[PDB]
């Protein structure tokens, strides 16, 4: 097993991982390797395929195109997981389109056939035994797991050996219910992995660890004390939303309704959702429309960023924001949405100075509605950091790296390459 | 997947 950790039974959570001797914050509980991994698309050339090391001058395939290494050595020791991909990208050329999740299950199922053993990465709990939730499964989620065995045969049948469909569906779930994605610094996304050993936590609001991660590696530590017999708890999901919001996601996603102290005394909420103090207060029923409409521009926007302009984009964030604020407070999570959704447009059309605009309004609400130690925070003031650096502002810079610094520390630890890299564009400037 | 974003 894990050293001063084990696997048990949770009470109305199955299983899950307690803790058997005391962590502090900042402590690290345990790594583990990733199992099965895959980069994502849109980071190819900037990551290493096999261990995911960001840096300039990577060694292409030759034959693909569209792979890149930091040596002969990566490229070799990626191999029995590339050549799933190196031919049939360049036959199927444009035509080859897999979602993220398909190119993971391949892996899973490469990695099966060549490894059927338990592994490392399986010191607590097997991929095997992961949970799916099968059974709850509805027409809609049946028929995009179909529609993704479909494109697993369609554009992996070549060195996989196919299950029946029934342990497809099987594997496709519990792949949904225990992935994980992987972030940078910036909690831009990398790719997709599977840590069965850290897929044996369960979720909470008010988690007492984080996850992050080192190449292909997954770390876990405390941001909260750890006692003795006391569950170790992660969170799945965005914590900036109020708790009806998260139950949504926790429910559709993952299939199960959060208790946590969070959830049941909903503290948050209130200033979450914050109300302007106006001369003649908004109805109850206002707010209520209010929320409804937020919530719809949210899922319109997530539509909308694949096919709009940028100016369009910044016109749907100022409209609705325009909208929101004769109701909602600057302070509130659905303004906040919209002004983030907003500095990632800024951010993409290089327009520096919006971006740092509204990265301003944001970060001090972000710092009152996350936890106390969010990488969610980390990456917003690391964010406005380098925009400051960027911009020429090397004692705001310099003040917001070292907050950014501050968290990561405690989550990443101090001796994490991020650090390395955030203090040398400190003294570098 | 689970992601903090
Ligand atoms: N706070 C919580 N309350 C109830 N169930 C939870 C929970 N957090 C996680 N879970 C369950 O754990 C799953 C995530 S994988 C976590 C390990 C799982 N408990 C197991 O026995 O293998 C989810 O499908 C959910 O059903
Ligand atoms: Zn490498
Ligand atoms: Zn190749
Ligand atoms: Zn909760």
């Amino acid at each position: 097993g894990l050293g001063g950790l084990e696997r048990f039974c949770s009470p109305g959570k199955g299983r899950g991982l307690r803790a058997l001797q005391p962590f502090q914050v900042g402590d690290l509980l345990f790594s583990c390797p990733a199992y099965a991994y895959v980069l994502t698309v849109n980071e190819r050339g900037n990551h290493c395929e096999y261990c995911f090391t960001r840096k300039e001058g990577l060694s292409k395939c030759g034959r693909c195109k569209q792979a890149f290494y930091c040596n002969v050595e990566c490229q070799k020791e990626d191999w029995p997981m590339h050549k799933l991909e190196c031919s049939p990208m360049v036959v199927f050329g444009e035509n080859w389109n897999p979602s993220e999740t398909v190119r993971l299950t391949a892996r899973i199922l490469a990695k099966q056939k060549i490894h059927p053993e338990r592994t490392p990465s399986e010191k607590l709990l097997a991929v095997k035994e992961f949970e799916s939730h099968l059974d709850k499964l509805d027409n809609e989620k049946k028929d995009l797991i179909q529609s993704d065995i479909a494109a697993l045969h369609h554009f992996y049948s070549k060195h996989l050996e196919f299950p029946d469909n029934d342990s497809l569906v099987v594997l496709f779930a519990q792949v949904n219910c225990n992935g994980f994605t992987i972030e940078d610094e910036e909690l831009s996304h990398l790719g997709s992995a599977i840590f069965p050993d850290v897929a044996l936590m369960n979720h909470s609001c008010c988690p007492n660890v984080i996850v992050t991660y080192k190449g292909t590696l997954a770390e876990v530590r405390a941001v909260q004390e750890i006692k003795p017999g006391e569950e170790v708890f992660t969170s799945y999901i965005d914590l900036l939303y109020p708790t009806e919001d998260r139950n949504d996601r926790l429910r559709d996603s993952y299939f199960f309704t959060c208790e946590c102290q969070e959830c049941t005394t909903k503290d948050k909420d209130k200033a979450k959702v914050e109300i302007r103090k106006l001369s003649d207060p908004p109805k109850a029923e206002a707010i209520r429309d209010m929320v409804r409409y937020a919530r719809n521009v949210i899922e319109e926007f997530r539509r909308a960023k694949h096919y709009k302009s940028p100016s369009e984009l910044l016109e749907i964030c100022e409209l609705s924001q325009e909208k929101m604020s004769s109701v909602f407070e600057d302070s509130n999570v659905y303004m906040l949405h919209m002004m983030y959704q907003a500095m990632g447009v800024c951010l993409y059309m290089q327009d520096w100075e919006g971006a740092l605009q509204y990265g301003q309004k944001i970060i001090k609400p972000y710092s009152k509605h996350y936890p106390l130690y969010s990488l969610n925070v980390a990456s917003m003031w690391l964010k406005l950091g380098r925009l400051y650096m960027g911009l020429e502002h090397k004692a705001a810079g310099e003040k917001a790296l070292k907050k950014a610094i501050a968290i990561m520390e405690v989550a990443h630890g101090k001796d994490h390459p991020y650090i390395s890299e955030i203090k040398q564009e400190i003294e570098s400037h | 997947l689970l992601s903090k974003r």
